[PDB]
């Protein structure tokens, strides 16, 4: 492709003792004005792991038709609870689709945030791919990682990605915490998504959050 | 769309007689905004031969796995742990082969192969490779080569300081880095003294200025 | 004796290709008939239903594939090879609309299939297809159409013709089925072509298969004007026109 | 060359203008912005009218040779537009899918420049006329309507999309999509005053 | 078996039953003279249904100044052909000079030796006397064998009853020969092979060079050999 | 009776058209190498019968490169390809890599090549070598067995070499020391004298890591010390 | 791999020449305006449409021709004579040639004998047509070799069937007066005396395009 | 017509219903020397036994390495055991590079295996004759093998050969080595496999007889040249 | 005379040898069966392969591959000439899941994997399949339908198959009870009485349901519902 024609806002991934806690805009600006507000960004692409988006929304399903397949063929060799694609596979197997194409010069613009449980302590060894209690993990088994378009990764803590890089990331670098809280954790990312209110020329309302806990994969819709 | 980006960052070293010095700084900044404070910028590959490097990370987490991949495909083999004449030659050609299109990431390879020999190998981002006593490579290339040429060639009448123990030297780099943190951007916090002495690497850390 | 027959490019001393000989033979041997005859306005298909020789669904088995929405077809032979031809003839006739805009004819789709099976004849690559089928369909000029084409190359075309391990007693039976509405009453033409022709070719298989015929045994189409889409049949409607015998 | 679709309650509708201005000029009077796939789909493109018809005929190939891979009469509905997202592995053209399906009621979404991303789509519209009605749109339209409500909002839609565009149609077409595949293409030609 | 197999004796099978293919052929005849190189040929006839009197089949041309004449496989002899017409002109496009025999018999020779080599193909069961005039050595006459062996000569009888043909002309040529008299000279060698005393004129066909500054390279009518049959009557050039 | 087939196997479990070519080998010339802790040492005769030949264009110990020195035996005219492939893929390897390649590295590499599924090579090496971890070896088939030999036979008269170097082998033997057992298993199976003309010894030193033929002149001196 | 035979002459080829020897006869005169065809149609039944099943195509609006060989491939070497009849069109704005065509078909012909795995064509061609220097009647073998006849017969039992041809033909005969001199050699030379409207016949038809004459127009000459 | 007909091909299937030029090759690892391997709780030792064809010779290697925690063990002809070996490897290599985890054991013998199935339906390649034998330990340490055709069997103890039936009945009726979770009573029970099903009146393991473990933290250790013949080699 | 060579040589009498000898390949192969119930298509799969290894895991030797979660496939016959038609099956599923973005239906894999097995037939230098596919499915409206591909195509549907070294012994035991109403939790009791009569009381028969209101997505065998089997009744 060239140009990015149909972007997309910036998501927040943050990680706490219950889960990974995701965030995310409804809105798909069309350059200069909000042609789509009611797309979805945060991906499911496994019962573990989720990924989200910035940067063309077009240039994102040759990546997440990419990636949902991957994991129908690693759930046909379930052989054991362990052979499920861990998140650690899933952000090295994107960031060397992302270098391959650097190679090229098409490079697919978009700033891809992958998010995930790197575990395998939680029995979950039956998938329900067509639709009680949360658990406390020790802050080494949840996995986030980010890959920009000239294919950079690395792993941390928190990662914030597109336009809220300046904005979001800034008083996430503080306020952060270890071990936060649910409510502690909604919270923040309420606070913080509504300094992306003001000053974002493309953004909106409609925080898609999901949550990644040691029980699936859940969905929730708020509107500040 | 242009696909050479900076990342900023930089590699320093240093010999001696049986020892070599290899240190770094984990600031994986972006375009102008520091986004994390850690991210290696060293890794080993046998018990004896390390390599640095500081261009852009796509240029570096593949050229450091594909060395990865073409060292351990070579220990198994012949069943003998590679030296570094060996190894420096193999990134001779693996820069070269990719002439049209340069891994913009320079490389430092250190390590120890005789009984003493401290060797360590630097080169540009092509691939010509050159021998080397002490070198810096990255964002502050031009700020700390010139004061590690202070210390191994001299320029003074009086050849001062002419011994060269490791736990002095060690304090050294530490000086060098600290002072490229001051004078340049790019320049890291997190730092990784690797040592590599006659048995072994060290994983020497210390934080720097937060800036 | 170690006679000419082994391959398929080999021809004999006195000039004949048993490979393809034999192949014909595959059909005779699936002891599976159909009849299809082509009338005024209208052509129709007579299937049989019956395993190419329990608990088998019935709906499933048959022996008609539609190519496209105009142009239909039957098969014979054995189920392997009857199945591969239709791929062959689907994405045949549906590369006509890309590569022509208009839809394929049905005179045109029977000879862009022996093209491809005389390729196969005259080089030692693959297998020959032990098929044969009716193709049936109207064209542009609002008249209907059957082809039938052999395991070799073949574009004859009838009027009513018969496919299947019957083809050597069927001919003076179908001559006179012909011959029962064409020199006969031909009074006028009212649109009933499904009263006039189909009835007078169920009447035609049954004079072939000496069974008591079971309409849940037998499905025809039609692709006759006012139609276009050889629609096949309904259950109901077949078992009606079998009480029209008597 | 504006394309707007409104969902019904049961069925689908799509609209379009007749244009297709070449160089402030119309070379094609009269054209057919809107095009036919099958019995319970359409697609009406308008952008780049250059590799407009290549697209609509790679679709009309793949429809076919898709419809008769299953049975006699059943298509799909979702399979055949993501097919055409595929196909843009540029040609710049913005397409609007709507139709019938077996499995769910209706269905109608856009697919951009080069994404199609936009199911369970209401109000879907494209083209350049599109811009002066984004928000004409957005305000009569209610969540479920009526055949002659749907009708009568899209009828000023495109007029009002012709009254202020150098791009204005002509004769303007509007298609109907239901289950029983009413689509009669009531085509009205009165204008703006 | 196939061609790429030998023989414990060391000849080969498809390359040896080609040269005994071309003994059950018609025969032709080449000859030098002084004024040009000329040819003969025997229209085998099959019935007397062909035209007779605008084609023949056994000498054909290659360029505006070589010409063969083909003895063998009437089938396969039309793809050399189609192959030498290319070679002789590619020649021009290439080095804008017309391209002599010497350098035409090896391009040719090498197709043949191409396949009894490899591939695993039939061998070509043809042979021809190919000859022209060129202006590094004046006119040749060279002749090719299915296996590549091509060699210059004088005359040559190929086809059937070689042998007793070209024993005829083992006495009655001469190394001076004028035009007339070459053609009575392989007038009578061309009608002895076929075991008669007179050419029917509805048979055999003869071509000839003779280069004038601009090589003519003329061919010959039904009526324009008549009167080369009626001179071989008074002077007969008998057998012997 | 299957010799059809270049790949059919055996109801016994054993291959066919490699093993026409086990026979094969067991035509050319005799050669014999020792492997000694210092080095190691070649021999091989020279059928050079007609003295109209130029006696130095045809050689059976020819060089892979200046480390790793083998013998020949069996087809001549396929030998030298195979020599070819070594120097072409021995000297590739100092081009990559900028130490010499190891003889366990390069005879796997010489017996894929007679894996061409053509047709089998009829070829046995004795390929040695000083490589590293001091002098090796090794004696490849066409079969692709590769073992590493201390001491082996290749030649029409290999078997009578074989038994001769079982019983006079020893671990502690020097250069000196074999070169003169070098000769006295030749001097066994020879239809000949051992001149100074039939032998062509040469040995890789673990000094220098590098091979050197031993001349006319200094193989006068070897021969005539009468084990 | 149609190999050679230790007698000098092709196994396969002569056994393809048998099998042009028992098929339907085939028949070309050629005249002094014009040049004629004709086929013995053997039908089978009344089921077979005459309008589907041919013996005379066409290759251009001047070029008739014959089959008299293996139906199967009454086409594939059809669509290589049409192909050429237009490859030669295109370039050459003018007609194609009689002679110019028939030594490309018999080309295609050769190399289906010189080819490995392959068979040779199982028909013997007659192309005839109107031409800028007269008229023409060619014959192609199934070898690969082509003659110009004058007037020809190749099917079933052609060593006495031409032999009409022999005795009754003159050099100067027109159109008109040889049809029935086919007709002759057709209906008095074998079986098939019931000749109503069971044989085609393709005409050059005085330099006019070619034209294939209809059940009722050979009707005329029937009636003698 | 029978018996000579349908035996040289790869092709053509006995009427029978049995592929009989494939049926060779399952037979053709006979012929090969014998191995052994004991999957224990957390721990796999492999025996292997290797064949000094002179006494100038040197003896073969047998017991392979193709990752920190995969080894092979071949049992059948070199030629194209050690085409094997190099397909696992750049499989196995290229997994730690494209990615950063370990290559999964099923999902590795599961390329292998189609490797021997590319190698079947051709006409031109013939299938390859050798048995391999897959010891690895990713989380519980299993062992796979494989035959000409492809197959998979998570083997809990084996053998290739030489005497296997002399050493399967004796793996029979010894299924106590789950719990041997002792290193030293599993490399003592697998090596009485082999000394209890060697050839008659033959040297018993005179550091002939490749070892090799690998388990929990344990990568592909060769057992060393000093290690076996202190007590291992000396206690029988 | 010997014209069961190669697979594109006809036989003079008709019929087409070389292809029908793979059905006596697969006669002596373990076998498979599966069947149509009121609640889910419940899959069998018996190895009846003891005698010579006894080594093997007791979970190991799976025959059960899915190419998503809701169509299963079985084997019976060669297994690894098998593995090569599911990477067929899968790569088929993904192909079509690229280009329509949905779940590849039944009737048309079917047909697409029946078309694969059939192209290997044809070739004069590639062998034939050796192994006979169960596919099967059940719609969350429709009921269930189980496709059988034995060698050279024929792709049929069924309600109750088995195919394997007892194909004309199970079919009998079929036909008795009508399991087109019945349930699965039931009928699962009743395979393993089956087994019984036609070697021994061992664990080698692995086997799952598509369906039991379990999502209507391919389960595993749940042990804990397959140890209480009536062992004697």
């Amino acid at each position: 492709t060239l140009g990015p024609v149909v972007t997309g806002t910036s998501v927040i991934a943050i990680k706490y003792k219950h889960g990974i806690m995701i965030a995310a805009d409804r809105k798909a600006s069309y350059g200069s004005y909000a042609k789509f507000q009611n797309v979805e960004r945060i991906f499911k692409i496994n019962n573990k792991t989720v990924m989200g988006f910035s940067g063309e929304l077009a240039d994102a399903q040759y990546l997440h038709e990419l990636l949902t397949r991957k994991n129908i063929n690693n759930l046909s060799e379930k052989k054991r609870k362990e052979d499920m694609y861990t998140p650690q596979h899933y952000h090295s197997y994107v960031s060397r689709v992302f270098y391959v194409r650097k190679n090229r010069i098409d490079p697919l613009f978009n700033n891809i945030i992958i998010a995930g449980i790197n575990s395998q302590k939680y029995d979950n060894n039956d998938d329900n791919v067509l639709l009680e209690e949360y658990k406390e993990i020790h802050k080494d088994d949840l996995y986030i990682g980010f890959v920009d378009m000239h294919g950079t990764n690395f792993c941390d803590d928190y990662i914030t990605t597109g336009y809220a890089r300046y904005f979001a990331l800034t008083l996430l670098r503080d306020h952060y915490k270890d071990n936060m809280t649910e409510e502690e954790a909604r919270i923040l990312i309420n606070e913080c998504l509504r300094i992306l209110y003001f000053r974002d020329a493309t953004s909106s309302n409609f925080i898609q959050i999901v949550k990644v806990t040691s029980k699936g994969v859940e969905y929730e819709e708020p509107y500040i | 769309w242009y696909p050479y980006i900076d990342n900023g960052g930089t590699v320093i070293g240093l010999t001696g007689k049986d020892y070599v010095i290899l240190a770094a700084d984990t600031r994986l900044s972006l375009s102008y905004s520091i986004y994390t404070r850690f991210c290696p910028k060293i890794s080993k590959l046998t018990d004896k031969c390390i390599i640095g490097s500081s261009g852009m990370q796509s240029d570096i987490k593949t050229l450091h796995s594909l060395l990865q991949k073409k060292i351990q495909l070579f220990v198994l083999e012949h069943s003998h742990y590679p030296d570094i004449h060996v190894i420096a030659r193999l990134l001779c050609v693996i820069l070269y082969s990719r002439r049209f299109f340069p891994y913009y990431a320079f490389n430092i390879l250190a390590g120890v192969d005789e009984n003493n020999k401290g060797v360590l190998y630097n080169y540009d981002s092509v691939g010509s490779y050159c021998e080397a006593t002490h070198s810096c490579v990255g964002s502050g290339s031009q700020l700390i080569l010139p004061i590690l040429d202070n210390r191994v060639e001299q320029k003074n009448q009086l050849i001062k300081n002419t011994n060269f123990n490791l736990g002095d030297d060690i304090n050294f780099v530490k000086d060098a880095i600290t002072s490229a943190t001051e004078r340049d951007i790019y320049t890291g916090d997190k730092t990784l003294i690797y040592v590599i002495d006659k048995m072994g690497i060290n994983v020497n850390t210390l934080d720097l200025k937060q800036d | 004796q170690s006679m000419y027959d082994r391959h398929l490019t080999i021809f004999s001393p006195d000039g004949n290709l048993y490979q393809i000989e034999y192949a014909i033979k595959a059909v005779k041997n699936t002891n599976i008939t159909s009849v299809g005859v082509k009338g005024e306005n209208c052509a129709v298909i007579i299937s049989q239903k019956k395993m190419a020789t329990k608990l088998l669904d019935y709906n499933n088995i048959t022996n008609i594939y539609n190519i496209t929405d105009e142009i239909g077809c039957s098969m014979v032979g054995m189920p392997g090879d009857c199945l591969s031809m239709v791929y062959k003839a689907r994405s045949e006739a549906s590369e006509f609309l890309y590569s022509n805009g208009y839809n394929v004819n049905a005179e045109t789709l029977c000879r862009n299939i022996c093209d491809k099976i005389q390729v196969y004849t005259q080089h030692a690559y693959m297998r020959l297809h032990a098929c044969s089928g009716m193709i049936i369909g109207i064209d542009e000029n609002n008249k209907p159409e059957l082809f039938k084409f052999d395991p070799s190359g073949f574009c004859a075309g009838y009027r009513a013709c018969v496919i299947g391990n019957k083809e050597q007693e069927s001919i003076s039976v179908l001559e006179r089925l012909l011959e029962k509405r064409k020199k006969k009453i031909q009074q006028e033409t009212i649109d009933e072509d499904i009263r006039n022709t189909t009835i007078l070719a169920i009447e035609a298989l049954q004079t072939i298969l000496a069974f008591d015929l079971k309409a849940s045994e037998i499905e025809v189409a039609i692709v006759s004007t006012k139609n276009r889409n050889f629609t096949q049949i309904s259950e109901k409607e077949i078992d009606n026109y079998l009480t029209y015998i008597a | 060359t504006t394309i707007i679709g409104i969902i019904y309650d049961n069925g689908v509708m799509l609209a379009c203008d007749s244009r297709t201005s070449s160089g402030t000029f119309i070379s094609n009077k009269c054209s057919r912005k809107i095009n036919r796939i099958n019995e319970n789909l359409y697609v009406c493109r308008s952008g780049a009218s250059a590799h407009s018809q290549k697209i609509i005929e790679i679709i009309k190939h793949y429809c076919v040779s898709m419809k008769n891979e299953n049975r006699k009469k059943g298509r799909f509905h979702e399979g055949e537009t993501i097919y055409d997202e595929t196909t843009y592995d540029f040609l710049s053209c913005a397409l609007i899918f709507g139709g019938y399906d077996k499995i769910k009621k209706q269905q109608l979404y856009a697919v951009n420049l080069n994404g199609s991303i936009i199911e369970k789509h209401d109000f879907a519209v494209s083209g350049s006329g599109s811009i002066y009605i984004q928000s004409y749109l957005q305000d009569k339209y209610k969540k479920f309507m009526t055949k002659k409500e749907c009708f009568n909002l899209i009828l000023n839609c495109v007029k009002y999309a012709m009254h202020n565009d150098n791009s204005s149609g002509g004769l303007i077409r509007i298609v109907n999509i239901t289950k029983s595949f009413v689509e009669e293409f009531t085509v009205v030609n009165t204008q703006m005053n | 078996s196939r061609t790429t197999t030998f023989s414990p004796e060391g000849r080969l099978y498809q390359v040896e039953y080609a040269l005994e293919a071309i003994n059950n052929a018609s025969i032709t005849i080449g000859l030098i003279t002084k004024d040009g190189v000329i040819l003969g040929a025997d229209k085998v006839f099959i019935s007397k249904l062909i035209d007779k009197a605008n084609n023949y089949e056994k000498i054909y041309k290659i360029d505006k100044h070589i010409f063969c004449g083909v003895a063998g496989l009437n089938a396969d002899a039309n793809i050399l052909i189609n192959q030498s017409r290319l070679y002789a002109q590619r020649y021009l496009y290439n080095y804008n000079e017309v391209q002599p025999v010497s350098q035409l018999v090896v391009q040719i020779c090498d197709i043949k030796q191409s396949y009894t080599q490899y591939g695993g193909l039939r061998p070509y069961g043809v042979s021809f006397l190919i000859g022209g005039y060129d202006t590094k050595d004046g006119y040749q006459l060279y002749h090719t064998d299915p296996s590549g062996n091509y060699s210059g000569w004088f005359a040559t009888a190929i086809g059937t009853n070689n042998l007793t043909a070209s024993s005829v002309l083992k006495q009655e040529w001469k190394n001076d020969m004028t035009l007339e008299e070459g053609l009575l000279l392989a007038l009578k060698t061309l009608a002895k092979s076929t075991d008669t005393e007179i050419p029917k004129s509805e048979k055999i066909e003869l071509a000839y060079l003779t280069n004038k500054d601009g090589e003519v390279y003329q061919k010959y009518l039904t009526e324009k050999e008549i009167e080369e049959l009626i001179k071989l009557y008074t002077q007969k050039y008998i057998k012997e | 009776e299957y010799d059809r087939g270049v790949n059919t196997f055996s109801p016994e479990g054993r291959l066919f058209q490699v093993e026409y070519a086990l026979g094969a080998i067991k035509l050319g010339s005799t050669a014999v190498g020792i492997c000694v802790n210092d080095g190691v040492i070649l021999a091989s005769e020279r059928r050079i019968s007609s003295t109209l030949i130029e006696k130095d264009s045809v050689e059976k110990l020819l060089s892979i490169d200046d480390h790793i020195g083998c013998a020949m035996s069996g087809l001549m005219a396929d030998a030298r390809t195979l020599i070819d492939y070594a120097r072409v893929e021995c000297n590739h390897y100092k081009f990559i890599y900028n130490e010499n390649i190891n003889i366990k590295s390069c005879v796997e590499l010489i017996s894929e090549l007679a894996l061409d599924f053509s047709r089998p090579f009829g070829v046995a090496l004795l390929i040695g070598g000083v490589d590293k971890n001091g002098p090796c070896l090794w004696y490849t088939e066409p079969s692709g067995t590769n073992t590493r030999f201390s001491a082996a036979s290749i030649g029409s008269a290999q078997e009578g070499a074989e038994l001769l170097l079982q019983e006079n082998y020893k671990k502690d033997m020097t250069f000196e020391q074999a070169e003169i057992l070098a000769l006295t298993v030749l001097r066994q199976v020879m239809e000949d004298k051992l001149s100074t003309s039939n032998v062509e010894i040469c040995a890789i030193k673990k000094s220098d890591q590098t091979f050197y033929k031993y001349n006319t002149d200094d193989i006068s001196r070897i021969i005539d010390v009468l084990p | 791999l149609t190999t050679f035979s230790p007698t000098g002459k092709l196994v396969q080829i002569e056994y393809a020449l048998n099998r042009v020897s028992s098929s339907s006869p085939a028949l070309g005169i050629r005249a002094k305006n014009g040049v004629i065809i004709a086929t013995e149609k053997k039908s089978p039944n009344e089921l077979i449409e005459e309008n589907s099943i041919f013996k005379i195509q066409q290759i251009s609006e001047h070029i008739g021709i014959v089959y008299a060989g293996m139906p199967g491939d009454f086409r594939v070497l059809l669509k290589r004579a049409r192909k050429e009849a237009i490859r030669y069109s295109l370039q050459y704005g003018s007609e194609i040639l009689v002679k110019e065509l028939v030594k490309i078909i018999a080309s295609i012909v050769q190399e289906f004998t010189q080819t490995g795995g392959v068979r040779p064509f199982g028909l013997s061609l007659l192309i005839c047509g109107v031409d800028v220097y007269g008229y023409h009647l060619y014959q192609i073998d199934p070898s690969g070799c082509y003659f110009n006849w004058m007037a020809t017969c190749v099917g079933k039992d052609y060593q006495n069937n031409m032999s009409f041809l022999e005795k009754r033909y003159n050099k100067d005969i027109e159109i008109e007066d040889a049809i029935h001199t086919a007709i002759l050699t057709l209906k008095e030379s074998y079986e098939g005396v019931l000749n109503e409207k069971n044989i085609e016949i393709g005409v050059a038809y005085d330099n006019k395009p070619f034209k294939i004459l209809t059940q009722n127009e050979i009707k005329d000459y029937l009636i003698e | 017509m029978y018996r000579n007909l349908y035996d040289t091909d790869n092709i053509i299937y006995s009427p029978e219903g049995r592929l009989y030029q494939v049926e060779y090759a399952s037979e053709a690892i006979k012929q090969g020397t014998c191995a052994v391997a004991i999957k224990s709780k957390d721990y796999v030792v492999v025996s292997g036994l290797k064949k000094c064809i002179s006494k100038l010779s040197f003896p073969q290697e047998k017991i392979f390495k193709i990752d920190d925690y995969i080894g092979i063990s071949m049992s059948g002809i070199t030629s194209d055991a050690k085409v094997l070996t190099k397909f696992m490897q750049n499989e196995c290599l290229s997994h730690k590079f494209l990615y950063n985890e370990n290559i999964n054991i099923e999902s590795l013998v599961r390329s292998v295996a189609d490797k021997y199935q590319k190698n079947t339906q051709k006409s031109s390649k013939r299938a390859f004759g050798v048995g391999l034998m897959i010891a690895a330990y990713h989380n519980e340490p299993c062992i796979f093998e494989t035959r000409p055709n492809g197959s998979y069997f998570e083997y809990d103890a084996l053998s290739f050969g030489a005497r296997s039936h002399a050493s399967k009945t004796y793996l029979e009726k010894n299924l106590h080595l789950f719990e041997e979770c002792s290193l030293e009573e599993l490399i003592l029970h697998c090596l009485k496999a082999l000394k209890c099903s060697l050839s008659s009146e033959s040297e018993l393991t005179i550091s002939n007889t490749a070892l090799a473990v690998v388990g929990k933290n344990h990568p592909w250790q060769e057992i060393s040249s000093l290690q076996l013949e202190e007590y291992l080699s000396k206690v029988k | 005379a010997g014209y069961d060579l190669s697979v594109s040589t006809f036989s003079p009498d008709g019929r087409l040898y070389q292809v029908e000898y793979i059905y006596k390949s697969i006669n002596n192969n373990n076998t498979a069966l599966c069947l149509e119930c009121k609640d889910g298509i419940i899959c069998c799969c018996i190895n009846s392969n003891m005698d010579k290894n006894k080594m093997i895991k007791k979970n190991s030797y799976n025959r059960i591959y899915h190419v998503n979660n809701n169509i299963i496939i079985t084997y019976s016959g060669f297994d690894g000439d098998a593995r090569n038609i599911i990477d067929r099956a899968r790569s088929e599923a993904n192909t079509y899941y690229y280009n329509f973005h949905t779940n590849i239906p039944l009737h048309i894999l079917v047909n697409r994997i029946s078309l694969y097995i059939h192209a290997y037939t044809l070739y004069w230098h590639m062998r034939p399949f050796a192994a006979s596919i169960i596919i099967s499915s059940f719609n969350e409206k429709d009921k269930g339908d189980i496709y059988c591909i034995e060698p050279n195509g024929a792709c049929y549907k069924y309600s109750g198959i088995v195919i394997g070294k007892n194909k004309e012994m199970f079919k009998t035991e079929i036909e008795k009870k009508d399991y087109k109403d019945i349930n699965v939790r039931d009928a699962i009791e009743d395979i393993y009485k089956f087994i019984l009569t036609s070697n021994n009381l061992q664990n080698l028969v692995n086997f799952s349901w598509i369906c039991k209101e379990s999502s209507y997505e391919f389960q595993n065998i749940h042990e804990e519902i397959l140890t209480p089997a009536l062992n004697k009744a």
